[PDB]
RNA sequence: CUGAUAACUUACAGGACGCUUUGGCUUCAUUGCUUUUCAGGUGAACUGCCGAGUAGGUAG
């Protein structure tokens, strides 16, 4: 729970690493956002499958 | 001490900072700019943002939200350090307020540090805030050169103490919200340079976009927008300006960083001694020497926050 | 009937472009003591990057090939060993004629210019009446240019700094006598002389 | 024709399934499980010991 | 300085005729991947002119 081998320098450290991700938002201009789905609701619980 | 599986969930919420041309007809287009490429005789793209001529002055829009992601871990895996960090967060919110975070960043979003370099050669640039929940008038910031410097300045009792509280009140209540859509206006010299936020391109001078109106237009970035809000370490050993909230106070410009692990500043070196500071922060008194300016750089830390785990 | 004096550039780390704009300098200060526009430019070793270490002075004359070549500035560049100036050899029948054709487009292609350009046509538009909107005025989105080689000269009677930017190519090698211009040339206003390289 | 993000159908399952607040002392709602995991807490309550 | 010293296996050729693999079939029940991110043009390739001109040229 010490410090590494002094390749973790203060330079080293300031150097920026890149991500790649994927970015969704609002499209400026936009009214508002709709999110659909369905879900419907049975009797299998009455009985077992197997 | 660091449980192997510890993470926090970011409290300050910056969007894309979309640019308009707003004319002498006070009518907005987006703001378009220019791709040249050097096709070599028998790639490297080039882009050019300017004002176009004629234009009246640049509208600059986007919006940020404070909540209360600060207040418990996202994952803590550890029911020994949760309740150390929630009662690390409420210790200092009762011993020391909210003011000092609240103003330093409330203070980049109302001087317009989120332009970075457009307000360089820049005549005349004003601020205005559509806080949430708000009941009355949009919070009005006219030139931010002459009239608004220090801190005195925006304590303007006008509506400053009225947008201060409401960041203390998200921080301090559970499911606490504050949303502010901000809207600069900057009057630049004719035919002037933008300067947006650049795409990496791991290897000259690709603009960060979007679409409006069925035409791409530059941003200046989301995480970008977010590292200007967030310049307000200023505690790190010495001092020489504000740094942007890290875990090893990184300076980007020139290439070293402060807060180095050898230091005992970094985040991971003052965040184990979390056990110490709840019996500093309950006996009087705290010194404001290194001890507060450690537990604003803690909580600085807890407002951004990743991953905090080994 | 023409000759040629290549000056090629020794000092094995240098701009080749802060040379030849230099070489353009001094030639633009001849030919105003002596109202003549005689003298070429041909650049032998124009690649894609970084055009050449030497640049002649193609002529008929070879009077004021050799007058304009002896001014001082190539003379002093001589004893500190910068230059190496040829001895007006003659030009051979079958050669290569290339064409060094200062565009001026392109200039007027940088948002400056483009400005510049409303701004005239703003002026201009007193065939009054509708105050055109510079609103229907808005760069394309995408410019794919070549080649045109950038030379940093700049202007004596203003403190302005301008760019020659000048393009190569090569066909039809004879018209004119010669025709050139005040730079050297292979465009102004009346011509496309070519250059025996 | 044009790729848009989903949310899943089995995510919006644990949302309407996260009824569970009966397990030993009772704090929040879990999704419905055999061993009750808490996936904020890394922790399993509802743990065949109890 | 060899189980030493030397060493021509050759010539010719017809594998053919016939053939039915078949019938039958249930792979299924359950499911949260998420947390945080700065790409970087110190100013610099300007001002005109000709041109009906977002055309095409033009000086310094």
């Amino acid at each position: 729970s010490g410090q590494p081998i002094k390749s973790a320098t203060a330079e080293a450290l300031a150097q920026g690493n890149p991500h790649q991700v994927d970015f969704c938002h609002v499209p400026y201009g936009a009214s508002h956002i709709e999110c659909s789905f369905s879900v419907s609701f049975s009797s299998e619980l009455r009985q077992p499958y197997k | 001490k660091l449980p192997t599986n510890l993470a926090y969930e970011r409290s300050i919420d910056p969007s894309d900072v979309c640019f308009f041309v707003v004319w002498p007809d006070d009518r907005k287009t987006p703001l378009t700019y220019n791709s040249r490429t050097l096709l070599g005789q028998m790639p490297h793209q080039v882009d050019f943002c300017h004002v176009p001529y004629g234009a009246s002055h640049i509208e600059c829009s986007f919006s940020v939200s404070f909540s209360s992601e600060l207040r418990q871990p996202y994952k803590c895996n550890s029911s020994k350090v949760k309740q150390t960090l929630v009662q690390l967060v409420e210790l200092y919110e009762t011993k020391i307020g909210w003011t000092e975070l609240a103003t330093r960043y409330l203070m980049n979003i109302c001087n317009g540090k989120w332009l970075w370099k457009n307000t360089r050669k820049a005549y005349c640039w004003n601020i205005v805030l559509t806080p949430w929940p708000w009941n009355g008038e949009k919070v009005g910031f006219e030139d931010i050169r002459t009239n608004y410097t220090s801190r005195q300045d925006f304590k303007n009792n006008k509506n400053w103490s009225a947008i201060v509280e409401m960041i203390k009140t998200a921080f301090s209540s559970t499911d606490g919200l504050a949303i502010f859509e901000v809207r600069a206006t900057l009057h630049l010299p004719t035919n002037a340079m933008v300067r947006p936020s650049q795409v990496f391109t791991e290897k000259s001078r690709v603009f960060q976009s979007t679409t409006i109106d069925g035409e791409r237009s530059p941003i200046l970035g989301a995480f970008k927008t977010g590292a200007a809000i967030a310049t307000i370490d200023d505690w790190y050993p010495e001092a020489t300006e504000p740094l942007r909230v890290g875990r090893f106070g990184v300076h980007r410009e020139d290439v070293t960083c402060y807060r180095h692990p050898s230091t005992g500043k970094d985040f991971f070196s003052i965040l184990q001694q979390a056990e110490h500071y709840i019996e500093v922060l309950s006996a009087n008194k705290t010194p404001a020497q290194e001890t507060i300016n450690d537990m604003h750089f803690l909580m600085a830390n807890l407002i951004k926050g990743g991953m905090f785990q080994h | 009937k023409w000759y040629y004096k290549t000056i090629t550039f020794l000092p094995e780390l240098c701009n080749n472009e802060s040379l030849a704009a230099k070489c353009l300098r001094v030639l633009h200060g001849f030919n105003y003591q002596y109202e003549t526009r005689n003298i070429g430019v041909s650049f032998p070793l124009w690649c894609d990057a970084t055009v050449g270490k030497k640049i002649s002075f193609v002529s008929k004359n070879k009077i004021e090939l050799d007058l304009l070549l002896k001014q001082h500035y190539f003379v002093q560049m001589e004893q500190l060993q910068y230059f190496h100036i040829s001895n007006t050899v003659l030009v051979p029948e079958d050669c290569t004629y290339v064409s060094f054709r200062r565009c001026q487009s392109i200039d007027k292609l940088t948002a400056a210019g483009l400005a510049r350009k409303i701004r005239r046509l703003e002026k201009r538009a007193l065939s009054r009446g509708e105050a055109f909107d510079p609103s229907s005025f808005a760069q394309k989105e995408h410019t794919a240019i070549a080649h045109y080689h950038s030379l940093g000269e700049s202007s004596k009677q203003t403190n302005r700094n301008f760019r020659l930017n000048i393009r190569m190519l090569s066909e039809q090698p004879r018209e004119g006598n010669s025709i050139f211009s005040s730079y050297g040339l292979a465009n102004s206003e009346n011509s496309f002389q070519p250059v025996p390289l």
